[PDB]
């Protein structure tokens, strides 16, 4: 059964690690779990249902604790698919990953809680809870789309800032002795802050008619410049994905790995100038071919299919000229 | 080594067959049609763009020592040859199945020859198990 | 009268199923009738106007329920335009649909009602106004761009979660003594959550200048990542909605059904390898011309057109070497 | 100087009428101006500055009749450079038009008004304020931009009145007893209603654990949906105004042009049917440039392409085999 | 060494001037201190911690002074790599630049200032925090974005006032006797903003029913009018970078720059009619490539492929019939 | 009429060179190429698709009568034409000056000769002043 | 049966003129110009890999039989003519006008002869009522 | 001058082939192609719409004179220059390597010979310091 054995590993390594679709539904369900955790924690805080909510957290932690460590067995186990993970020092490499190190360790340190450790066991959930992305993958989008609107959001900053700054000490001018809310310029940005966000808790608010029509002149723009941000990395998101779907489809990058990895087989057989020289021409398709997955990849067709055209036209012509003398 | 640098020069003269030291691209085309196979100008400007690195279109016989000077291992073309290798892998798995491997070979990109992916399917699969490796290949060409 | 008689209930199947124009003003007429209820049974809640919104609201009911028998019997007759469902087994077959079940079962419950019934009745109001849908075209559409986004909405809300729950545990810490507002983590839970979302009634609100410090700081970004899925959505949907008409246009889904049709229709006459070759080489076109409706097309399209002109360059350069010749 | 004059005329009609440039400068000052008188109103309501407001506001109301008059017999006599207004019945019928009918209404009911008036003031004012617009583009903008995105503005309404609904009835099942904000299911839809929006008064809130749970819970999608129309409308303007900058490049409404009006003309100096059959067919060009301004015309343009090169083609096939067969 | 002297100079000069990469760390340092400074500026104003935010502030004031006055020599020393600041003459014009002028002024007031000056203090402090733009940057984008959606924004604003306008007015009716909040029509004006852009202080809010269903009715849609601009300005911010990243790869600029160039050259050294035209028509091609940077481009260069192709199609007819006639 | 009537049949006649009733394309494209002018597959196709009122390809007698009883005031061709001439009008002051709009005659479009756009300024500008007018010149054409 | 499978090979020794029971694209290409269409290479291609079940670019006999076993009712083609006929439906009704349905086979996709869209109204119309179904059409051919 | 103005004509005769005052394209096509290179259509139209100062095709006499009265610093050319060499400026420092100017001199744009760029390092390297300046070298132009 080790062709069976081997499908099933290999199944047991996709669902645990990088899945594709139903396999999701499996994290959902852990991901669930130790949510609840996270959650009866805080339930045990409140001390009307501390004594439930404990009850409850001591069963949904030993839980957790049980399918924390299966599942990192597993994992262990089916890493064996994967080539640089094999034999003794192959999964030592592969337990060196520094999720999977995450993973031993606080599965142990949680085990040792079991056996004031109601704040480690808190801290040691929210690190779960964090460790469940296991891949960087939300920090990596979300630093993508900040990083690729740096501009605009330090400008929207900026701005906002100097209204924020601006509108606060207006206010803050308007309302000094009128009103105990605006007793410091520290009050005044608070309010500022508070309502430029649109929070808007009312525990500051000017009461000043002049600190009112201020207030509204600011904060009508003001507010705009805050949700600024919010804006701008919707709209990125949404283009970023749009721009996915449509790459999604153009799967032009086989030929020039083909001709990389035979280039690279010939020159690998050779031991020449050719060889070698190809090799490095078949590298470069490859790189160029990995860069653009956009429409600058459409115009060099389209240079090309110009450039193709116009030089058959001149062989046209040539033939033409000759026949005529002909 | 004199015999290597004597066998070089040996080459650069019949790619240079002008043998004024600056070999042209016409000359490449040439001595490669005799090899056998057509390069279109696009391939042997980037070719000579690759090569070439001083930036005046011709190639001085130190500039083609150097380039030879270049091994597997030196080039430090493993990170390229591992991504495209996965890039076929459709499964992911590490390993590469034979049926794929060789429709690959003999019917994608430049067409080869059933006589190298043999070559392939011999001194690759070292373990004869059908899913061929890629990374321990990859690493024995590399040495 | 056998043809005017069709006309007026193929526009009847038309107004009342799927409509295209002025029909949807129809629709709105009843939408407003059932929406009315609703709001009137809201207004029974208030003791102030319960009389008279009960007795109105009476009055409503029985009008939906005319409204609503009428436009029942209507579509089952109208029903007839579409060929599956014709005769006793046909109009049957129709009835059975989920929706039209709902609104038959509705209508009898809601009579039964009229011969503490009042829960019952809102219950039936709300379940009509559901109803109202008649296709989950709105929950189509809503899954289908939450679904294209999956992973820009999961990072917002790891990451915003992640914000909630440090900025909240901070401004508890900062909290904890010197204000009975952030008496356990869980009011500082729910504090962090209204003030992220930037609901902030002000029942809860930082007082001690670090706490406050520390609410700035992290609200100054919470604020933006709670916002971010509005704005995805918003942006998902407006590309949505531009792509739908730009793609409106294009109209290139006749040849290969008219091929498709032709082809089966051969292939069913041959009763050969010939017929049922070209019939799924139809098939395979139709779907083909189903799937991209996109500038896929379009780039294949280029392809197209420079491989064709390919060939006919290489047919140039062979007459003009063999007149060479000649 | 009756060149002078009309150069003059037609300036003042541009600048009153539809401008492009620093003409809207003036339209500003206007603005600001009837602006001013409604801010003014305003002040006159707060019994605290009533006086010095009135007295202000009198000499801003004889300005604004000063200003509007001379405007509206400048715009008159301007109105003779169009030649649909010429004389006595041209002008006439040009005043004949909504907007100036409105002008010259209004300022006759505010001179009148000038010899409780004061809420006829400021109904005036506010009816000055909305004809500042004087052609509905606003409108007509936002008509627009709405109707295109009708089906994910609907289903935005639909999915957060559903969300709205049951979000506030739980709520209210969760805190009806234990608290006297969610007296009745009206005040619970009244918070569910300022919280989902975000507005969040603070008037009521959940106090009751399990009523700030579900709260959590709901709005946290809420408001999500509630913010939705906004994010939506504002990608829909974005993109619009993309577009709009993309367009304004291509100008290739000019031939279509030049050969509808000369086959027209053609045709009226024909009194047969090629002149006919060319002004039917030029008119249909000059629609058909008309209509895509987009892209599509793009895609016409390469098949139109390609066809004719596929034409070619044919004809040097033909030439070649004639060739070889001489 | 003025090799490396110069190499150094040329350094200083871009990391002072336009940095890229890595060099921006720097300026956020100096941003942060600066920044620092202010934010002990606010501290100083409460006087709980007055003591030691002075105490702290007078160092970090020094420290800013000596920063900004090595950094100030710096950039004079290293202005000497641009030609046009050479010399005497050259560098006193280089700090003849505005930012430099600002910067010179600041050191100096506040160098004064170290020797009621703490509101100098704060108002210098601000200064340098505006000053640290040094360009214009962030005021040259929103001005950009603003400006090519001043359509979209004015009918925002126009449609979220009338709104405005309309619903503090008819909750005024409702609420003018019994509520207090809403005394005056001012109070409903400041109910009105404050609800509708959503900061919701809680001060004002209707308390009769009528009142609540018109503020239920208006603010549904007066919350989406006023975060409009938002979600305009964000997906204008999102769409131009979006557009930026395209236009970053095409590279068009370069042929027609060594054309005008050359031609300049050529002309200067004639000194015929066939140099200045082509100078002429060379400063045309660069100032063409200059313009589009957009898609336009393409479409030229599609007429450009297609009626080059024509052409040589009507010499293959030539050559063909002329053959046909041989 | 009876000679209206005789004179639409002797054009079909010349037009419809098969004498069958059902005119074909290649037929008026040979007619108007004896008138001098050459039309184009897509021109005739445009044509075709307009005069059809039926959907096989041919016009009848009957359908070429109808289409002939269209006269300028009864097509209610006067919006495409006004919004041609604004189009044209860059000023947009309701008149369109005599240098620019013989440059566009002359130039744009379907290039015309001198002659038209002659009678062009002697019957349109009934004012002569240089800056003629189209609505007046569309609404005596309607007329 | 027996003669069933000897006509297969007929047909299959008609087609692989080889005989070496690897059918050719080129084959496919002349048989198919002996019946009197030009296939393209685009055609030809995609007839190749719809049949084909190895990836090779040939079809062994039984292949071939695998292929011919599969009849209008086993294929399930039935969503993509209902989907078809309801593209055409521009009325959506569930019936399709008798002059617009013989003006798509006549004029429209691939052309089609008279006398098939004749077997068309024949068979398909069993109620006679010029909207012929295209529902009731399809069950019969199911069937 | 008068001097001036006779050498004027006789350039314009020579160029204006027709000698009605009415220069076409033609004619720069044929005596520039006198002069050496080959001209396109596009560039001939650009050379006259840029020339041209009425809007008829062709110059007259007082229109070439008018266009040859902008001299080099009359025509205010130094921003399209200063920006053109900052777009060569990929350092940006004010000055261009010699290496690189040489090589975009003799690669790029117009294929200019080896003798224009050696008057342009002999002329422009008023300190000849290799990183040739390109503001006081266009200042003596415009000089
Ligand atoms: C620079 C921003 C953000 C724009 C443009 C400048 C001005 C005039 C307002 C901003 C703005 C609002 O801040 C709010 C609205 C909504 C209605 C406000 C009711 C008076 C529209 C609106 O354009
Ligand atoms: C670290 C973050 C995310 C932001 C952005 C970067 C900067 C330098 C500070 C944070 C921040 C505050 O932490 C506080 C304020 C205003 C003070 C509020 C009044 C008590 C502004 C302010 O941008
Ligand atoms: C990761 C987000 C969401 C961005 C980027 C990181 C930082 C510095 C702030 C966020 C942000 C705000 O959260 C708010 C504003 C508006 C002005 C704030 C006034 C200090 C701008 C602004 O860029
Ligand atoms: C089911 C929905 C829609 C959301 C998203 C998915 C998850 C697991 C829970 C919901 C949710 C809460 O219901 C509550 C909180 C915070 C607790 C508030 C403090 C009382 C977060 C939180 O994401
Ligand atoms: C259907 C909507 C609107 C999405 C998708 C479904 C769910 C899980 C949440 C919505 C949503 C929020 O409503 C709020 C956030 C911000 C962080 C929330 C903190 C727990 C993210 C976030 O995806
Ligand atoms: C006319 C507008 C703009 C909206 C949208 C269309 C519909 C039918 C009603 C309006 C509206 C309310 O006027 C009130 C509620 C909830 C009641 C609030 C609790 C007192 C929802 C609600 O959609
Ligand atoms: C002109 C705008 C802004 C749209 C379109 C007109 C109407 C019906 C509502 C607006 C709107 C909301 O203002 C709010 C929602 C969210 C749910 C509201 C709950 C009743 C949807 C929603 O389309």
């Amino acid at each position: 059964r080790n062709a069976f054995y081997r499908k099933l590993q290999n199944f047991l390594y996709n669902v645990l690690e990088r899945p594709r679709g139903w396999a999701f539904i499996y994290h959902a369900y852990v991901f669930l779990l130790v949510f609840s955790c996270l959650v009866l924690s805080v339930f045990s805080t409140i001390k009307e249902y501390e004594k439930s909510s404990e009850g409850a957290l001591y069963i949904l932690e030993i839980v957790t604790i049980v399918v924390f460590g299966v599942e990192y067995f597993v994992r262990i186990w089916a890493a064996g698919c994967c080539c640089r993970y094999r034999g003794w020092r192959g999964r030592l490499k592969f337990a060196r990953k520094p999720f999977c190190v995450i993973d031993i360790m606080v599965l142990i340190a949680s085990i040792a809680v079991l056996a004031s450790a109601l704040r480690s066991l808190r801290f040691l959930q929210i690190l779960r809870m964090i460790r469940m992305d296991r891949r960087g993958g939300t920090w990596k989008l979300l630093g993508s789309v900040v990083y690729a609107h740096s501009k605009e959001l330090v400008t929207a900053w900026y701005i906002g800032f100097l209204c924020l700054i601006l509108a606060s000490f207006l206010v803050y001018l308007a309302e000094k002795g009128e009103n105990d809310h605006f007793d410091t310029y520290a009050d005044a940005l608070w309010w500022g802050l508070i309502t430029l966000t649109t929070i808007g808790y009312g525990d500051k608010y000017p009461q000043t008619w002049n600190g009112r029509l201020l207030a509204a002149t600011f904060t009508l723009i003001g507010v705009s410049f805050f949700a600024l941000p919010a804006g701008i990395l919707g709209s990125g998101f949404a283009l970023k994905v749009q721009e996915q779907h449509r790459q999604k489809h153009f799967e032009k990058r086989r030929n020039p790995a083909a001709g990389l990895i035979q280039s690279a087989w010939r020159f690998y057989a050779t031991n020449r100038a050719v060889c070698v020289m190809r090799f490095l021409v078949s590298k470069r398709k490859f790189k160029e071919s990995l860069r653009p997955y956009d429409v600058m990849d459409v115009i060099e067709q389209y240079s090309a299919g110009h450039l193709d055209m116009l030089s058959r036209i001149k062989s046209l012509q040539s033939r033409v000229d000759q026949i005529v003398g002909r | 080594t004199e015999e290597q640098i004597a066998e070089f020069k040996e080459a650069f003269s019949l790619f240079d067959k002008d043998g004024d030291g600056t070999i042209t691209t016409k000359e490449l085309g040439t001595v490669m049609r005799s090899l056998g196979q057509n390069p279109t100008e696009a391939e042997l400007q980037d070719m000579i763009n690759e090569v070439d690195a001083d930036g005046n279109g011709t190639i001085d016989f130190p500039e083609f020592l150097t380039m030879m000077a270049r091994k597997m291992k030196d080039t430090d073309s493993e990170e390229e040859i591992r991504e495209a290798f996965r890039v076929f892998d459709k499964d992911g798995n590490g390993y590469i199945s034979a049926a794929e491997l060789r429709h690959v070979m003999t019917n994608l990109g430049e067409k080869l020859t059933d006589e190298e992916v043999d070559e392939m399917i011999r001194e690759a699969d070292i373990d004869g198990d059908g899913q061929v490796n890629y990374e321990e290949f990859v690493q024995m060409m590399t040495a």
